[PDB]
Parts: structure tokens; sequence; C-alpha cells
């Protein structure tokens, strides 16, 4: 438990939470209402691109709200460089001789 | 349609397009285009009259 | 994956609701994509832009040693 | 811009003695009283006034001794050089208006000539003349004619090539 | 109509009716009616700023000439006032840009929509100051207190007033050249011409004929 | 309720509304979604601004100091105290809280279809039942908005003196009061800069 | 009476207590104002003749005459407190323009009225 371990496993912590309870919600409407890539009125697997079938482990999860693989590591990249921010962030105003503040 | 009405030309590839000429005389005989419209501006070719449908021109 | 935006209703979204615009953005995703054309002009447009600003960047901040002083190069 | 005002420039008043001095030196090869005197003496007093209005209408002046002007009228209001462009910007769109809305006056009245295009070839003088005398009161005619809906044709009486 | 400003021409047609009206129109700014309505207000606020301008300088120097008050001159006024001006400069200007900012745009929505200002509920109770009369540029009611509209001189006032209107405007601007031609107050112009009138005129102050444009000034002198 | 520019013709999109004194110039309420988008935004600016405006006058006249010099603890070293009372926190805890509780808050308001309930929610935020009678709540609407841009423009007036001056507000009113012809914001340099 | 005799008085100014038909600009044309500024005169001149709760409560009745009278007194008090909002703007100018108080200055009127009044004092007339 230093730093380090603090703020990037509060901010993992901190994004995972917000995804899973607050922002599922507004996340699933817009993914569901934005839908597949298409081309021509068609889903670009419909069009003939087998290379983009929807991967199939990326949909059914067994979470009781829907929370699966790829939302765990988009919500905890997003947790990483939140953490990442705020600890190089300290670094820099706790290096002596640099200042980005206005005033 | 009258002989002698303001028509304004709805024809797009037209030189008169949304201008409007004189009817001249309309053709009773079920010809393709029996409006004759006489314009007071030459095209590029020098002509100022050209015939038209009936769908073509607008009374105005 | 199930998540990503989608560029045909992003484009079908950006219609200003006064009308200025009139239909907006609408159809344009397969215009864009289905003419090598348009996509060669932009591109163009694009990177011929980028090498001016190359040009007009790599004379005022010169990034190679010893470049500001060769006049010629 | 880091310029500096002209009557205190020392590259303005070398060009000053510099062009009274190749004049002067044109001038002794002939007799006084002489018409090449006379003129080039006329020279030499126009160009001595001529330094003398530039330096006094505050004018600044360049490393290169030369008046520059200041155009941003901001600059130009709070710094004393409105004579410089924005003087002369106020008089330009002044008289090409009324050199506008008098072509436009003419070119209108003689749409409702039997022969419009005789009038474009063959000038209606006395029409022309009372025009171009009515073109002074051309900003008060045109604001009416925007603000009414007259100045512009509308776009469903225009000509337009197919899209 | 009051007459013609040149005999014999055609005076134009819109301008019949109008109080002060010679058919004076040569640049046709007033053929368009809604214009005409503009400039028959606009003629009127400047006439009667004219008015009180050149009442507030003729009337101090004319006292001054008598020996009877000693203010200061017009084109100094505003230095001396300021000084011993309690309100300071920025604060005077920004109050007159918030008054004349209220009552201008009372003044134009009257203009656009006549007796809009004193309908019901249009001022905070006080609407009835603000009536209008139906006519542009006559407002009355609290401007006009002793109610000399309602009487039959009614028609010659607006005469009187857009003559001495036009009078003052002249006026004016003859105060603002003639203090930039010779420096001296408007009463002392009138005492040095009524001196020398042959030589005490616009065509000796050095200014209003340039030197340059006028080479026979400098040749045809004693 | 009335009319912004007595005599002037108003919007008829406006008319009705509550609030409303036809004061849409610039015409941007003529797109009916957008309109009720605007209506939301200017009730969730205007109870925001008086909350805030309260808070910065509250805290002020309360010897905390003024609105400007209350977070500059975490810019100079310093901590967090409420009242006197040391508040144990770091602005980054502060900043992580705040985000997921207001994300939380604006993240259930954002879902809520009805168009009245998005500006006029009530239930639990009504525990007093003020929403009972419609004649009491009709002028209470108008209340809310008057309120609302009263506080509205303090606010801005605050970051504005603020900025123009750099006093604080209550310092401001003092100084206006002792000199009133020639403290205010004509008499400083930046409001009008060509004096 | 009238205010100014051979004046023709408004019609919605007649019936009123204490009305001399003095309305030159017409402020009172209207029954919404009239009823209003009818209420203003009353307390304007029962606080002169004197000179938030209870100013809540004066306006929570929904009747007309309650708001003002909560025919010949009426007209005697209308007469008596005009006299006195003339008497209170008379106090605050002469305090204004001659820094003494208002019995003093009726003394020094007594004592000179040729010699001391507002035409003498260089403030009322500059
Ligand atoms: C008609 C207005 C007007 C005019 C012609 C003048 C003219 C003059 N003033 Mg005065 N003033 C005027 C208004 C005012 N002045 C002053 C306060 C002073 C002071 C303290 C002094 C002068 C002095 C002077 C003289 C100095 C010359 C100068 O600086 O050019 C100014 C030229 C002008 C034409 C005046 C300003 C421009 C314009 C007329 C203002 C009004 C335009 C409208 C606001 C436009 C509104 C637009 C609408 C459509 C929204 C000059 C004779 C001084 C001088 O004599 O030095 C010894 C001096 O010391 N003025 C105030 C108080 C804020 C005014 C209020 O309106
Ligand atoms: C209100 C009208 C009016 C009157 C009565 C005067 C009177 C005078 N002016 Mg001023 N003046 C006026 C308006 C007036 N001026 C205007 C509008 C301007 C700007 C062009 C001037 C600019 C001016 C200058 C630069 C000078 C005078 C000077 C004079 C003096 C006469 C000698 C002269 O040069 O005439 C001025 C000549 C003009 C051509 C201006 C005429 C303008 C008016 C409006 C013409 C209409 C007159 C009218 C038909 C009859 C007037 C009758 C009267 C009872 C109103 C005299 C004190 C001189 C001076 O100050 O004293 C020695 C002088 O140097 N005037
Ligand atoms: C898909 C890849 C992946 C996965 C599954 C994880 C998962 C994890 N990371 Mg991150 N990591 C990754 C990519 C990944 N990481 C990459 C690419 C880097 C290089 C920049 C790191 C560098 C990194 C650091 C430096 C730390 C983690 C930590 C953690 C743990 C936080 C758990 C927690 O809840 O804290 C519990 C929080 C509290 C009890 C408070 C968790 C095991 C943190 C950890 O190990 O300890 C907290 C930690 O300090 N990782
Ligand atoms: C007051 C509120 C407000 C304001 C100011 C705007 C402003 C804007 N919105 Mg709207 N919007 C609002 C409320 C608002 N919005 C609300 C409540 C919603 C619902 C959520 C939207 C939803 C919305 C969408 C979905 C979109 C906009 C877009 C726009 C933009 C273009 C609108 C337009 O019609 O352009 C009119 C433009 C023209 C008619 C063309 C003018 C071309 C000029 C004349 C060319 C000049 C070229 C020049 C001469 C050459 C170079 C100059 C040289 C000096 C360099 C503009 C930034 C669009 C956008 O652009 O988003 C970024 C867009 O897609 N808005
Ligand atoms: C092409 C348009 C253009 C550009 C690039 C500028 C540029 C400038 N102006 Mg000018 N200006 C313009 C057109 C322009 N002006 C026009 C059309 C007007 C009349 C409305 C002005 C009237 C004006 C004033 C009154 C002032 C400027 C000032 C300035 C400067 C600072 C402005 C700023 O944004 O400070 C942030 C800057 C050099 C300022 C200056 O004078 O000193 C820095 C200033 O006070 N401008
Ligand atoms: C009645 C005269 C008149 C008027 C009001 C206009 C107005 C306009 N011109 Mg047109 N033009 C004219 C005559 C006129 N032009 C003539 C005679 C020519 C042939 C040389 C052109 C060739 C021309 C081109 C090639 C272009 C314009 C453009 C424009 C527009 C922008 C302003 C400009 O660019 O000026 C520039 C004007 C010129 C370079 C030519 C002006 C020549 C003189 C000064 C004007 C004619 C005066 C006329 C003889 C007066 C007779 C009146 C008398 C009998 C009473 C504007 C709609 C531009 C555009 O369309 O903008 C959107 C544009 O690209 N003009
Ligand atoms: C257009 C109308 C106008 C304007 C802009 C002025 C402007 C001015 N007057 Mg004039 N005045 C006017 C009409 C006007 N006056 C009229 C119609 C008369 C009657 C003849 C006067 C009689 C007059 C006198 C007797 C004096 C002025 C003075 C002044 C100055 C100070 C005013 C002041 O301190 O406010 C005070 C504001 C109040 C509301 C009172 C100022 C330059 C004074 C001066 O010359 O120097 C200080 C001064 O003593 N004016
Ligand atoms: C929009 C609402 C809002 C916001 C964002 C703030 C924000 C702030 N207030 Mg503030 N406050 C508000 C409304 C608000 N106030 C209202 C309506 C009042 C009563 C008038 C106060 C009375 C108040 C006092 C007395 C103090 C603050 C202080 C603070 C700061 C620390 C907050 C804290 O530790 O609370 C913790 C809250 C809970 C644990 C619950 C912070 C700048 C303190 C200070 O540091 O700055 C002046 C402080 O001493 N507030
Ligand atoms: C407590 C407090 C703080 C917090 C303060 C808050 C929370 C303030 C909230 C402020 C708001 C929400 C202001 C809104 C402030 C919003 C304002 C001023 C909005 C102005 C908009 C206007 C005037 C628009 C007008 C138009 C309309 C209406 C039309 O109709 C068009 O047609 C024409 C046109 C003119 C464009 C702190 C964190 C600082 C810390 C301090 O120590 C304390
Ligand atoms: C099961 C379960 C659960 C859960 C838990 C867990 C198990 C979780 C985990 C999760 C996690 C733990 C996650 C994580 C993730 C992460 C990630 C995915 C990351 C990523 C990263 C990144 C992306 C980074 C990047 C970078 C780099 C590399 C460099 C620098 C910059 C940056 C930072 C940007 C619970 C209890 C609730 C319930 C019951 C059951
Ligand atoms: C300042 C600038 O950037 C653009 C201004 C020009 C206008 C308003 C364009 C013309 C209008 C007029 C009123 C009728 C024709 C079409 C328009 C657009 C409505």
């Amino acid at each position: 438990l230093s730093d380090t371990n603090l703020v990037i496993g509060g901010a993992t912590v901190a994004s995972l939470a917000l995804g899973r309870f607050v922002f599922l919600g507004f996340q699933r409407d817009n993914a569901k209402k934005q839908g597949l890539p298409q081309q021509n009125g068609q889903s670009n697997v419909e069009a003939g691109d087998r290379l983009a079938e929807e991967a199939s482990f990326a949909l059914k999860t067994n979470d009781p709200a829907g929370f699966n693989l790829v939302d765990v590591m988009a919500w905890g990249a997003i947790g990483h460089a939140l953490g990442y921010f705020i600890l190089a962030t300290t670094s820099l105003n706790n290096t002596p001789g640099f200042d980005p503040k206005p005033f | 349609r009258l002989w002698c009405v303001q028509v304004k030309v709805l024809r797009p590839e037209s030189y008169w397009f949304n201008e409007v000429g004189k009817v001249v005389s309309v053709d009773q005989s079920g010809i393709r285009y029996p409006v004759v419209v006489r314009f007071p501006t030459v095209n590029y070719a020098g002509v100022s009259t050209n015939n038209y449908s009936l769908e073509e021109v607008q009374e105005v | 994956f199930g998540i990503g935006h989608t560029m045909q209703e992003i484009l079908d979204a950006h219609t200003p609701p006064g009308g200025g615009l009139g239909a907006g953005h609408k159809g344009l995703f397969d215009t864009v994509n289905n003419s090598l054309h348009f996509q060669l002009g932009l591109a163009l447009a694009s990177v011929g832009t980028i090498t001016s600003l190359v040009a007009q960047h790599m004379y005022s901040l010169p990034p190679y040693a010893f470049l500001a002083q060769d006049f010629t190069t | 811009s880091g310029l500096t005002p002209c009557s205190e420039s020392k590259g303005f008043a070398k060009r000053q003695k510099n062009e009274i001095k190749a004049l002067t030196k044109r001038l002794k090869q002939y007799e006084e009283g002489s018409a090449p005197s006379l003129a080039l003496k006329a020279t030499i007093e126009r160009t001595e006034k001529r330094f003398a209005n530039y330096g006094n209408a505050g004018l600044l002046c360049g490393t290169d001794g030369l008046p520059h002007l200041i155009s941003d009228p901001g600059l130009a209001l709070r710094f004393g050089h409105a004579g410089e462009t924005l003087i002369p910007t106020v008089g330009f769109l002044y008289i090409a208006g009324w050199i506008g809305t008098a072509g436009r006056d003419y070119l209108i009245a003689s749409k409702g000539e039997a022969k419009p295009r005789e009038k474009e070839y063959i000038i209606d003088v006395p029409l022309a003349l009372k025009i171009s005398a009515q073109g002074a009161g051309w900003p008060f005619r045109v604001i009416r004619e925007l603000q009414k809906g007259t100045l512009l044709e509308k776009d469903s009486n225009i000509t337009v090539s197919p899209r | 109509k009051a007459g013609n400003w040149l005999p014999g021409s055609k005076t134009p047609a819109y301008l019949e009716d109008l109080p002060g009206s010679y058919g004076f129109d040569p640049l046709k700014l007033g053929e368009d009616p809604a214009s005409l309505k503009w400039y028959v207000q606009s003629e009127l606020v400047h006439s009667r700023f004219a008015m009180a301008a050149v009442a507030g300088i003729l009337i101090p120097e004319v006292l001054k000439a008598f020996g009877a008050v000693n203010l200061p001159v017009w084109y100094e006024a505003g230095k001396y006032a300021q000084e011993s001006s309690p309100i300071p400069f920025n604060t005077l200007i920004a109050l007159e840009i918030f008054a004349f900012n209220f009552v201008e745009i009372k003044r134009w929505q009257d203009f656009k929509k006549p007796g809009s200002q004193g309908e019901e509920g249009s001022f905070v109770g006080l609407e009835g100051f603000f009536k209008g009369t139906g006519e542009n540029g006559y407002p009355g009611g609290v401007f006009d207190p002793l109610g000399l509209s309602k009487g039959p001189g009614y028609e010659a006032m607006k005469l009187r007033e857009i003559k001495n209107g036009r009078l003052a405007m002249l006026a004016f601007i003859g105060f603002a050249s003639q203090y930039l031609a010779t420096g001296k107050g408007p009463i002392e112009n009138l005492l040095d011409h009524l001196s020398n009138p042959l030589a005490n005129n616009f065509t000796t102050n050095g200014t209003s004929l340039p030197a340059q444009a006028h080479p026979l000034l400098s040749v045809l002198k004693p | 309720a009335g009319n912004w520019l007595p005599g002037s013709d108003t919007p008829a999109y406006l008319d009705g509304l509550p609030g409303s004194f036809g004061f849409d110039p610039f015409g941007l309420g003529s797109t009916p979604a957008n309109l009720q988008r605007f209506q939301e935004a200017e009730l969730v600016h205007s109870r925001w601004a008086m909350a805030g405006v309260a808070g910065a006058l509250g805290a002020e006249l309360l010897g905390q100091g003024d609105w400007y010099q209350a977070p500059l603890w975490a810019v100079n070293g310093g901590a967090p105290t409420y009242l006197g009372i040391p508040v144990p926190f770091n602005l980054s805890t502060l900043l992580a809280i705040e985000f997921v509780a207001i994300a939380g808050a604006e993240a259930q308001r954002n879902a809520e279809p009805d168009a009245e309930k998005r500006k006029y929610p009530g239930g639990a935020f009504d525990p007093l039942g003020f929403s009972k009678d419609s004649k009491v709540l009709e002028e209470n609407k108008l209340k809310e908005l008057k309120n609302g841009r009263l506080a509205m423009l303090a606010f801005v007036g605050f970051i504005a003196q603020h900025a123009a001056t750099g006093k604080g507000p209550l310092e401001a009113l003092k100084l206006h009061l002792a000199d009133p012809w020639g403290a205010n914001f004509a008499t400083n340099g930046v409001s009008i800069p060509y004096l």
C-alpha cells in the first residue's frame, strides 16, 4: 500500500464502479442506438467482411447487469490513465524547480 | 398557356431557367413541347425563342 | 467488441436543429466511403497542408543538429 | 512596433539632406535665373516642404528612415494615426459607394426603356449627370433598400446552372 | 406647404403636407415613406438639441457682453466644470450612457409602435405620462405640461419649432466652425464683423480659403 | 409575467412559459426541443447559482473569507477547514468524491424521460408539499426563476468585479458605499478601457 | 371644488374623496392604477402627519376599501395629509438650503420676513 498502489488502485476501482453502477445504462443505450458499423445499409459482416464478425465472447458475461470483459478492460484502462495522470502531476509539483501554476 | 402571358421556365438545362418569357403560341396537335416562348435576352447561340412542355412552364 | 463509435451515426447525428445546414451530414458516410476520389481528395488536401507545415516548421524550429548553419540545405 | 517618429529619426534627416545634396549638385552647372536653375530650386523647395510636412504629421519611421503607416483602427485612434489609413478608408468607401450607387441607379432607370441596351453604350448624359449628383446621398438610400428588402433580387428569379 | 425653397422648381409630392416643408429634398432621401418618418423624428430631435445648446451658449454670452454674468466660454466650459464637479469624468460618461440608453430606447419603441409606452402595464404604474399623441415627434404628456398642443396655435407652433430648429442647427455649426477658424467666441466674432465687415469675415481668417488652393489671395493684395 | 421591452412584439413560443417576459431577441428558442433543453438548463443554472451565491456570501459573513480565497489552501500547501474545524481530506480525495457524487446525481437526473420532471421533479425533492396546490406552485415557479436569474447575474458580478479590481464582494460593496460617485465600474481602469 | 377654476376635470376623478380634479398628466386614467395610487396617497399622508409584518398584512386582504380605509372626514384627512407631506418636504429642503432646524427658521422668518427667505440664501436661487 504505497502512494502508487493507492492512486492506481483507487482510480481503477472508482472507474470500474462508475462504469458498473453509474454509467452502464448511458453507455449501453448509446451503444445500442449507434449500433454496428455499416456500409451501404448493411453491417460489415453482412457486406462480406468475415473479419468483422462480432466477437462471441464480448457479449455474454454472467454479470447480473451485463458487465463483460471488454467493459472491464475499458474502465480499467480509464482508471489506470487517470491514476498515472495524478501520479505524474504530483511528481512534477513535488520536484523542486518545477511549478506549472499560472501565478 | 394563354397567348402573350408571362411564364417562368422550369427546365434546368435551359438558358432561361427561373427567368420569365412571353408565350408566343401553344400547339394544339399534341406535340411534345407545344409552348413557344420568346425571351428578352439571347442565349449563347444568339437565340431568343424556345419550346417547352406544359409542366416546364409556370404561369406568372 | 461492442464498444466504440459508429461513424455513420455520428455523421447522421450532426445536423443543427435550426435547419441552418439542411439535412446536415446525413448520408455522407456512404458518400465518402464509396468514393475513392473523395477519399483521395481529402488525403491529398490534408497531406499537402501537412507538407507545407513541415516546410514552415523545419526552417524556424530546425530539428537536426547543424542544419541551421547549412544554408543551402 | 518599436518605430520612431520621423521628426526625430536620424535616417529621415539623412535622407532629406542626401536628396537636397544631390539636387544641389545638379544645380551648379546652370546660371542663376535660367529655367533649369529655377526648376531645380522649385524641386528643392518641394523636397524640403515634403520632409517637413511628413515630420509634422506624426508619421512613424522605421530603421530604414522611411515613414511606416499604422492601419489597425485601435492603434491609429489612440496614437494619432487616423489620417494614414482610417480616414482614407472612410473617404474611399464613400466615393466607391457613390460610384456604385450611381451606376446601379442608371442601370435600373435604363431597364424600363423600350431599348434598354441603347442607354448602355449611348449614354443618356443629362440623366447620367442627374443620377451622378444624387449619388451623394447613397448610404441613406442603400440602407433603406437593405431594410425594406428591395436591394436584393429574390433567389427564385435568378438563373442558375443545373447542380 | 410653407413655400418653395427654389421658386420655379418641381416640388416632391411626398413633402406637401409636412410641417416646415419647402419641398427641399434634391437628394431624394425622403422618397421612401418609412425613411421620411424616421428623418422627421431625426430632424426634430436635432432641432431640439441644437435649440437648447444654442440657448445655453448665446444667453450666457449675451449676458457676459452686457456685464451681467461671467460664465466660461462654451469651448472651455467642459474643463472648468469638471474640476469643480463632485462626480468624476468616467462616472459622468457612464451615467449619461445609462440614462440616454433608457430614454432613447423608450422614444424608439414609441416610434416603432405609437402609444405603446403609454399602455397599461408598460411603465411601472406611471404609463399615463407617456401616452403620446399619435403624431411622429410630438410626444406630449409630461413633455407638454401646459397643454399648449391642445390650443389653436398648435400648427403654427410646429412650424415655429422647425424653422427655429434649423436656424439653431446652423448656428451651432457656425459656433464650432468660427471657434476652429478664429479661436475666439461667437460674440467677439460678431463684434469684429460689425467693426469692419469688409475685412473681418471668413475670407480673411486664414482657414476657410486655404492658401494653396487659392493662389490669387497671395497675389491680388496691396 | 410581463414584457422585458414594453411595447415590443414578443415571440409566441415563449407565451405561457414560467418566468416568461418575452425575452428571446436572438431567436434561440424558436426550436422546440432546444427550448425545452434551455428551460432545463436555465433552471439548473438558477439553482446552482442561488446555492453558490448564498455560499459565497454566507461563508464570508461568518468570518471564513471571500469566495476567491476559499480554495487557495490547495495551492499554498494549507489544509481545508470548515468553520475552523479541520477537514481530513486532500484535494485529490475531494475531486474523486465530488466527481463520483455529482456524476451519480446528474446521471440519475439525465435518465428522466418526462419533460415536466426534468424541470420540476418533486416527490422526494419536495418533502414539504409546496406542489400540492397549483396556484401556489405556479407563482413559486416565477419566484424561483426570478431569484435564480438575480443570483446568476450576482455570481457573474462576483467574478467580473474580482477580475477588474481584485477585491472581494463585501469589500467592493464597502468601497462603493464609502464613495459611490468615485468608486464604481467606470472608475476602474478595466471596464471602460479608454476612460 | 376645482384646483383650477374653469379647467375641466376628468370624469374618473369625480366621486372620489378629496377630489379637486387635479390630474394634468392622466396617471389615474386606468382603474388599476387609480386604486393603487389612492392607497399610496393615504399611506404617504398618514406617514407625513405622524412625522415588514405590518406592511405585509396591509395588502393581504383581497378587498378594495380595506386597503385604503380599513365622507366629510375622508376629505378632512386628505386635505390635512397633503399639507403634512408638503411640510415635510419643506423641512427637508429648508434644512438642506440653510443648515438650520425647521423651528428656528420660523423665528428667522418672523424676525425678518423680507430679508431672510428662500430667495435670499444662495441655494434655492443660484
Ligand atoms: C455634443 C457633445 C460635446 C461636444 C461637441 C464637446 C466638445 C468639447 N468639449 Mg466636452 N463636448 C461634448 C460633450 C461632453 N463634454 C464633456 C466633458 C468635457 C470636459 C471635462 C472637457 C470637455 C472639453 C471639450 C472641448 C475639447 C475638444 C474635444 O475633446 O473633442 C470632443 C468632441 C466631441 C464632438 C464631443 C464628444 C463626442 C460626441 C459629441 C459625444 C456624444 C455622441 C453620442 C454619445 C453618440 C451616441 C450614439 C447613439 C446613437 C447610441 C470641445 C469643445 C474640454 C476642453 O475644452 O479642454 C480644455 C474639457 O476639458 N468636455 C461631457 C461630460 C462627460 C460631455 C457629455 O456629453
Ligand atoms: C446661423 C447662421 C449664421 C450667422 C448669422 C453667422 C454670422 C457670422 N459668421 Mg458664421 N457660420 C455659420 C452660420 C452663421 N454665421 C455656418 C453654418 C458655418 C459653417 C460653414 C459658419 C462658419 C463661419 C466662419 C469660418 C466665419 C464665420 C464668420 C461670421 C461673421 C460674418 C462674416 C462671415 O464670414 O460669414 C460666414 C460666411 C458663410 C458663408 C457662412 C454662412 C452660413 C449661413 C447659415 C448662411 C445662411 C444665412 C442666412 C440666409 C441669412 C442669415 C440672417 C441671420 C439673421 C440669421 C458673422 C459674425 C467669420 C467670423 O467669425 O467673424 C469675422 C468667420 O471667419 N462663420
Ligand atoms: C445558443 C445555442 C447554440 C449555438 C450558438 C450553436 C452553434 C452551432 N451549432 Mg448548435 N445546438 C444547440 C444550440 C447552439 N448551437 C442545441 C441546444 C443543440 C441540441 C443538442 C444543438 C445541436 C447541434 C448539432 C447536432 C450541430 C450543431 C452545429 C452548430 C454550429 C453550426 C450551426 C449552423 O447552422 O451553422 C450555419 C453555417 C452556415 C450556414 C455556413 C456559413 C459558412 C460561412 C459563410 C463561410 C465563410 C468562409 C470564409 C469567408 C473563408 C475563411 C475566412 C478567413 C478569414 C479565414 C454552430 C457552432 C453543427 C456543428 O457544426 O457542430 C460542431 C452540428 O452538427 N448544433
Ligand atoms: C454599375 C456598375 C457596377 C456595380 C454597382 C458593380 C458591382 C459589383 N461588381 Mg461588377 N463590373 C462592372 C460594373 C459594376 N459592378 C463593369 C463595367 C465590369 C467589367 C469590368 C464589372 C466586372 C466585375 C467582375 C469581374 C467582378 C465584379 C464584382 C462586383 C461585386 C463586388 C464589387 C466589386 O468587385 O467591384 C469591382 C468592379 C470592377 C473591377 C469593375 C468596376 C468598373 C467601374 C468602376 C464600375 C462601372 C461604372 C459605370 C460605368 C458607371 C456608369 C454610371 C453612369 C452612366 C451614371 C458587385 C456586385 C465581383 C464579384 O462578382 O463579387 C461578388 C467580381 O468578381 N464586377
Ligand atoms: C469478480 C468479482 C468482482 C470483481 C472484482 C475483480 C476481480 C475485478 C478486477 C478488475 C480489475 C482489477 C481490472 C483492471 C483493469 C486494468 C486495466 C485494463 C489496465 C490497463 C492499463 C492501461 C491501458 C495503461 C496504459 C498506460 C501505459 C501502459 C503507460 C502509461 C500511460 C497509460 C497509463 C495510459 C466483485 C468483487 C466486484 C464481485 C464478485 C466477483
Ligand atoms: C456580415 C456577414 O457575415 C454576412 C452578412 C450578409 C447578409 C446578411 C446576407 C444576406 C441575407 C439578406 C438579408 C437576404 C439574402 C440572404 C440573407 C443571407 C438572408
